[PDB]
């Protein structure tokens, strides 16, 4: 068994942690108290769930998980939540003024004083860990701590921990959940200085978290419980290889192995089925075949695209419940004559199936409605590309008058700094380009 | 914890500045003596933000009263919340500034800036964190335009990085107390461009005019000008009184894309007349929010461009219905919200509406059409100073007229950095 | 209000239809850069369909189905019909074709030269025409030598079809033509025919006996207009209409344009549209596509019709731009943004 | 359409199925870097005060 600590970067990775830890409890029957029943072994053992959890003498299951905001608001909600019990104060780290969606101000002026401190706090949990595979990073893009902050720490963890690897979950921007206009600044900073230090980065785009919550869940307005109880579901499927029995993304490693060829080609797009709303009367329960097909709609892709126009390089299907491979393959045979699917040359034309037997646990009273089985399609196409192309363009609008740069400047940033990070992402979009065009 | 320090400096500033603390005092449930009789969480949740907690559960504004005479804050003190002001906040003069900025900015401002700058320190060191400072006063007079713009330039010496925000009412000709007040207004305007994160411009013409043609006020008075203000003032600081889904830091970062061009036109809805019972609806709020006849600056919004805009919904309301609104504005009238910054209109929802209102909308506009207003007060700068007159008032107290040279250029120059970002 | 941007100066037909939009009141046109639009008529290369359907509270209409050009490609829309199922290899409405790089640069360069050597040996008409997507550059000739001689001379991709030796001929005259048809594609993926078609006929004799004048074999209404003599002879700018078109048919063939034409058009148009379907459709896509297609066809001796291309960016005749880009308006544009017949359309049912 | 490395155990099972084959910064530098931007902060604040003395 081989450990995994979770660091939580700024307000959206605080609170998406405090939903996915509490999925993860709800999944591996721990108590708010941190007490297991199941587990037979106290205050020890290397079983699956070991990797995201410790054990105390007392028989407590702590998280292996560090949070870090440069305000205290977001924290303190997990100090006094239901959880508050799960974590120790060490875990819980909270600046006093935050970085005021300036990415030059997380990174530089505020990360300098509070890098060391981070760091220090994450060597504690490594110490616990006789076998770290290494690292899982929840941030925002427009945040100036998920931002600015989140860099720094991946530069230095790259020095501290060299052999380890590290996956991102990222929030990219959406208008209609924010209230920033930098955001578009922030996200193409974090994004260049990021891009050599992650070995895979898992994006979710508001926007499309934004309408599966009213298309799928009847909500006119949804909120950030609505959209976190949302990711922590296609988070829990992402993560659930490494906290269960099973063989296929077994270890981080495996993460870039299955789905990243080329290196700063690393950002799979994530697809999930069914979102049924619980308030429903009661919904007909889809079939292997049916929420497999569903993998190939872009209404329930994590960032919206069309993958019909790219080229996949990889492509793993994560089934969760009553599914067996001869139903899996069965679906598979009827999808690729229906749809248009087209593989890289250099690649070979197959699907990664993963099946745990367990089904999706929904959280008591929240929105999602208990289903029999569900599927996460983590498939690598060039047409993800096209939310970096939506990103960049917004960048170059505001850049193109030096719109709001003098706030960038002042915490101590270049101006060289925005043209040398926007060039990366022009040589990011040729990347895809000449792998999915002809 | 992040702490607001307030100061109000001149009649204006403090005539203002004290409806206001009367306005929110009410809204936060303070009564006259500082003792909170409110029945909802949210009014204490950041209520620290403005208030100090005395022993007893009491909670005194953190504010400074200062005037270099005694006149209006002794109105103040016998007003109905006077009680509610620490006595020690209150510094003040006996001379008076004669409307003249130099006298406020140079000569007698110069004596007793220390003294307030003891009363800032104290407040500041007592704050857990301090985000800034928000001035109330008017730029026309002496005290709250010279000494004021004094006290912006000293205290971002002792704290340069934090947020200077101010209340500025602009002179107009139509409600005017001396033919000075152009002098003054030019000279203050360059101390804000360089020394205030954010200035939310307030035009008495525009108070006048709301107060006349909406209002249906036959004969107005200061007193129902500052009704305006008050309500407006409320409207901004909502964000940062109440818990929503912001730090003077972050609205700046978000509203401010040039350095100098920080100055916002403020907006409030409804303004109905003494009809004032019926109900409001989301398309009417937002339609008035927008409108010109609606806007404190007293500048066409149609004659320039929206850089930023900041919409704060008060009140039990629809939000889908909200979003679907503003939506409606923007994509209804695009050719006056400037197309690279993309999402340069935000909208936020505040659950506790304003004493007496079901729904109200307040607006915060960071448009090019700002350089209207300036250039009506260079035009009645220069109209008097290629004369000379009234200059002798301002070289007794030591200045030249090389610094009105200087100060007519800066403004003008302020309209040429509008007027590239209009085209 | 909607509003509406316009990314390409240089269409004739939606020129007209911004033209009439605004003369609605209702719509509001942007500069082509502004985002917040409802309907972008855009750019022809290059448009950038993956910023479309971004803008909380927009329904965002394009007039360009993405990934269309498979179809109006010249060597694309054979690789399409020669791999596509739905239209097999044995295609009977589609000359044989096929796909021949340069040699300076798959190719099918031996499939074909197989064909034709089998042609050659069976004393059949050999005759094939070299053509490609970048002329403005044709060969027709009856010796593969120079046809292959002519691409490698090139650097683009070109594509060699079977020649219609015995095309249909108009009397008087004895000359070639082609027959334009308008298809409109909405946003459903219903697929409406423009019931006006044209036909753009050469005003000189055919002559089988020597293809290297190329102005009695290629019916382009701009080289009748340049290199031919006889422009305007028998109808005004070698364009007869359908009305015309049929009262010959029926004069001297004795049947109609319904029937011995247009229902292999309407099949033709079917197939192909519904081919790629699944590729381009919009259905659950987060902005919305509909696209005017030119469909241009040949008619042999026989009366049988075949597919010579399709134009993905069409112009129409001047005596219809007013009715076509009306019915635009109509059935493309106010059916996802209505406003405050007997269509001109012929609906082509089909299963989705 | 073939299957390939079928695990099975008690709470799931993988395998792979194919439809058709195929054709840093170190510390010290990263410390320049954070010192660098603190030295153009207090260079600005520096210009600030200037102007502020005069
Ligand atoms: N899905 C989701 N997105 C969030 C959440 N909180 C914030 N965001 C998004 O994150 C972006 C804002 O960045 P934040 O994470 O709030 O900022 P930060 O990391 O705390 O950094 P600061 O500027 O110092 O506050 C916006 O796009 C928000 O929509 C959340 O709880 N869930
Ligand atoms: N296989 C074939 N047999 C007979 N004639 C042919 C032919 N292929 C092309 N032509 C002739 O060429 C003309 C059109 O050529 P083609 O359409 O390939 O070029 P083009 O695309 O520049 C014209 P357009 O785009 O307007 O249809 C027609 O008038 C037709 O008579
Ligand atoms: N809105 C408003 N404006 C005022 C008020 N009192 C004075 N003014 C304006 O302020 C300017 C005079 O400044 P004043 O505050 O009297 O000078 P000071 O006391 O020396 O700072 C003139 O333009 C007046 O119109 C008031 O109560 N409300
Ligand atoms: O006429 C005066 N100033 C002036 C005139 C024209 C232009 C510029 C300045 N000053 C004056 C007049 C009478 C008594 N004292 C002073
Ligand atoms: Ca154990
Ligand atoms: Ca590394
Ligand atoms: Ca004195
Ligand atoms: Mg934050
Ligand atoms: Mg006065
Ligand atoms: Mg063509």
């Amino acid at each position: 068994m081989r450990e995994c600590i979770s660091i939580h970067v700024g307000q959206a990775g605080v609170q998406i942690g405090n939903a996915c830890w509490e999925l993860y409890c709800l999944e591996h029957g721990i108590q708010p108290d941190g007490q297991m029943p199941s587990d037979k072994t106290i205050g020890g053992g290397d079983d699956s769930f070991n990797t995201f959890f410790s054990e105390t003498g007392a028989g407590k299951h702590v998280p292996r998980a560090v949070f870090v905001d440069l305000e205290p608001t977001v924290i303190d909600e997990v100090r006094t939540g239901t959880y508050r019990q799960l974590f120790h104060p060490e875990q819980l780290i909270t600046g006093k003024e935050d970085a005021a969606n300036n990415y030059a101000r997380g990174h530089y002026t505020i990360g300098k004083e509070i890098i060391d401190l981070v760091l220090d706090r994450i060597r504690k949990l490594a110490d616990q860990c006789t076998g770290l595979q290494g690292f899982l990073v929840f941030h925002s893009f427009g945040g100036g701590t998920g931002s600015g902050f989140t860099s720094l720490l991946m530069e230095r963890l790259s020095v501290d921990y060299g052999k380890k690897s590290k996956l991102e979950f990222s929030i990219y921007p959406a208008p209609q959940v924010s209230t920033a206009v930098v955001e578009p600044y922030n996200s193409i900073l974090t994004t260049h200085t990021t891009l050599e230090h992650s070995d895979c980065a898992f994006m979710v785009d508001n926007e499309a978290i934004y309408d599966i919550c009213r298309r799928n869940l009847d909500i006119e307005r949804p909120t950030y419980t609505n959209l976190n109880r949302l990711i922590s579901q296609i988070v829990s499927s992402i993560t659930a290889s490494l906290r269960f029995d099973g063989a296929l993304n077994v270890d981080l490693t495996e993460f870039q192995t299955n789905l990243v060829p080329y290196p700063r080609i690393h950002f799979p797009l994530a697809t999930y089925a069914p979102v049924i709303s619980a308030e429903k009367a009661y919904h007909e329960q889809l079939s292997v075949a049916e929420i497999t097909n569903a993998c190939f709609e872009p209404a329930n892709q994590m960032v919206k695209c069309d993958p019909r126009h790219g080229k996949y390089m990889a492509c793993c299907l994560l089934y969760r419940g009553d599914v067996v491979p001869k139903d899996v393959n069965a679906a598979i045979a009827t999808i690729k004559t229906k749809r248009s699917i087209q593989f890289v040359d250099w690649c070979p034309t197959g699907f990664k199936v993963g099946i745990n037997y367990q089904p999706p646990t929904v959280v008591p009273g929240g929105d999602l409605a208990k289903v029999q089985r569900a599927v996460c399609m983590l498939s690598n196409t060039t047409a993800i590309a096209e939310a970096w192309a939506r990103l960049d363009h917004k960048f170059d609008l505001m850049y193109a008058k030096r719109a709001f740069v003098h706030w960038y400047v002042g915490e101590g940033m270049e101006e060289g700094e925005f043209s040398e990070a926007r060039e990366d992402m022009a040589a990011l979009e040729k990347d895809y380009e000449e792998v999915g065009v002809d | 914890m992040r702490e607001i320090v307030h100061i109000q400096a001149g009649q204006c500033g403090n005539q203002i500045g004290a409806k206001f603390w009367e306005v929110i005092s009410d809204e936060h449930g303070i009564d006259p003596t500082g003792s909170y009789h409110g029945d909802s969480d949210l009014q204490l949740e950041r209520i620290n933000v403005y208030y100090n907690e005395a022993t007893g559960n009491k909670y005194v504004p953190r504010a400074i009263l200062v005037d270099l005479e005694p006149g209006t804050m002794d109105s103040v003190r016998s007003g109905p919340f006077g009680q509610i002001f620490r006595p020690d906040n209150f510094v003040f003069g006996q001379s008076g500034a004669g409307n003249n900025w130099a006298k406020g900015h140079y000569t007698e401002g110069a004596e007793l800036v220390d003294s307030v700058l003891d009363v800032v320190r104290k407040e500041s060191e007592s704050c857990d964190c301090l985000q800034g400072f928000q001035l109330t006063h008017s730029l026309g007079g002496g005290t709250g335009s010279g000494m004021g713009t004094l006290l912006i330039s000293k205290i971002r010496e002792e704290y340069p990085d934090r947020i200077m925000n101010t209340f500025s009412v602009m002179p107009s000709p139509k409600v005017s107390d001396t033919v000075v007040e152009p002098y003054n207004a030019t000279l203050s305007v360059h101390q804000l461009v360089e020394n205030t994160d954010e200035t939310y411009c307030i035009d008495n013409e525009a108070l006048y005019d709301i107060c006349f043609r909406t209002l249906k006020l036959t004969t107005p008075t200061y007193g129902d000008l500052n009704h305006l203000v008050s309500a407006t003032m409320s409207g901004v600081t909502t964000c940062l009184r109440f818990p929503g889904q912001a730090d003077l830091r972050k609205l700046a970062v978000n509203m401010v894309p040039f350095p100098r061009l920080h100055f916002f036109m403020p907006g409030f809805a409804p303004l109905t007349s003494r009809q004032q019972y019926r109900a409001l609806t989301v398309p009417e709020l937002t339609q008035q929010m927008f409108d010109s006849k609606n806007m404190m600056a007293a500048c066409d919004p149609r004659h320039g461009r929206y850089l930023t805009v900041a919409a704060i919904f008060r009140g039990r309301m629809s939000m889908k219905e909200v979003d679907e609104q503003m939506l409606n504005v923007q994509n209804k009238n695009s050719s006056y919200f400037v197309e690279w910054i993309p999402n340069n209109v935000k909208t936020a929802v505040c659950d506790i509406p304003p004493r007496g209102l079901k729904m109200s909308a307040t607006f915060i506009g960071n448009s090019t059409a700002i350089q209207e207003l300036f250039k009506r007060i260079s035009e009645q700068f220069t109209a008097m100073f290629r004369r000379k007159a009234f200059l002798h008032w301002y070289t007794g107290e030591g200045m030249d007229e090389m610094e009105f040279t200087e100060a007519e250029s800066n403004m003008n120059d302020l309209v040429s950095e509008y007027q590239q970002y209009q085209d | 209000m909607y509003t509406f941007v316009v990314r390409d100066e240089n269409s004739s037909v939606y020129a007209e239809v911004s033209r009439l939009l605004l003369a609605t009141g209702q719509w509001k046109r942007l500069r082509k850069d502004n985002p917040r639009f409802n309907l972008m008529l855009g750019e022809r290369n290059r448009l950038p369909f993956g910023r479309l359907g971004h803008e909380p509270g927009l329904v965002q209409l394009v007039n360009y189905y993405r990934g269309a050009d498979k179809l109006c490609r010249k060597a694309s829309l054979v690789k399409l019909i020669k791999t596509s199922p739905e239209l097999s290899e044995s295609c009977t409405w589609f000359p044989e074709s096929y796909v021949i790089y340069p040699t300076n640069l798959t190719d099918e360069r031996e499939v074909f030269l197989a064909a034709y050597n089998r042609r050659r040996e069976g004393r059949e008409g050999n005759v094939w025409i070299a053509k490609s997507s970048a002329g403005a550059g044709i060969l027709i000739s009856s010796e593969a030598s120079e046809l292959l001689d002519f691409i490698d001379e090139q650097g683009q991709v070109h594509v060699i079809q079977k020649y219609l030796e015995k095309p249909l001929l108009l009397e008087p005259g004895h000359r070639k033509f082609d027959i334009r048809s308008w298809v409109l594609v909405d946003h459903l993926y219903n697929i409406y025919l423009y019931r006006e078609g044209v036909l753009r006929t050469s005003s000189e004799p055919y002559n089988s006996a020597n293809f290297q004048d190329k102005t009695c074999h290629l019916t382009n209404h701009c080289i009748q207009k340049e290199y031919s003599k006889n422009y305007g002879r028998y109808e005004e700018g070698n364009e007869m209409f359908f009305e015309e078109f049929n009262q010959y048919l029926m004069d001297a063939l004795n049947t109609t344009l319904e029937n011995s034409i247009l229902l292999q058009i309407k099949h033709i148009i079917r197939s192909c549209l519904m081919c790629i379907e699944p590729a381009i459709s919009t259905k659950h896509l987060h902005y919305q596509s509909f696209q005017l297609f030119g469909f241009d066809f040949m008619v042999d001796e026989e009366l049988k019709v075949w597919l010579i291309e399709v134009n993905g960016a069409p112009a129409c005749a001047q005596k219809l731009y007013a009715e076509l880009c009306q019915g635009i308006v109509d059935v493309a544009i106010s059916s996802v943004f209505p406003l405050a017949p007997t269509s001109i359309f012929i609906k082509l049912h089909h299963h989705h | 359409m073939e299957v390939i490395e079928l695990n099975k155990c008690t709470s799931g099972q993988s395998f792979e199925v194919i439809l058709k084959p195929p054709s840093d910064p170190s510390l010290e530098e990263i410390q320049k870097k954070l010192e660098a931007a603190e030295e153009r902060r207090k260079y600005q604040e520096a210009e600030l005060l200037k102007h502020l003395a005069e």
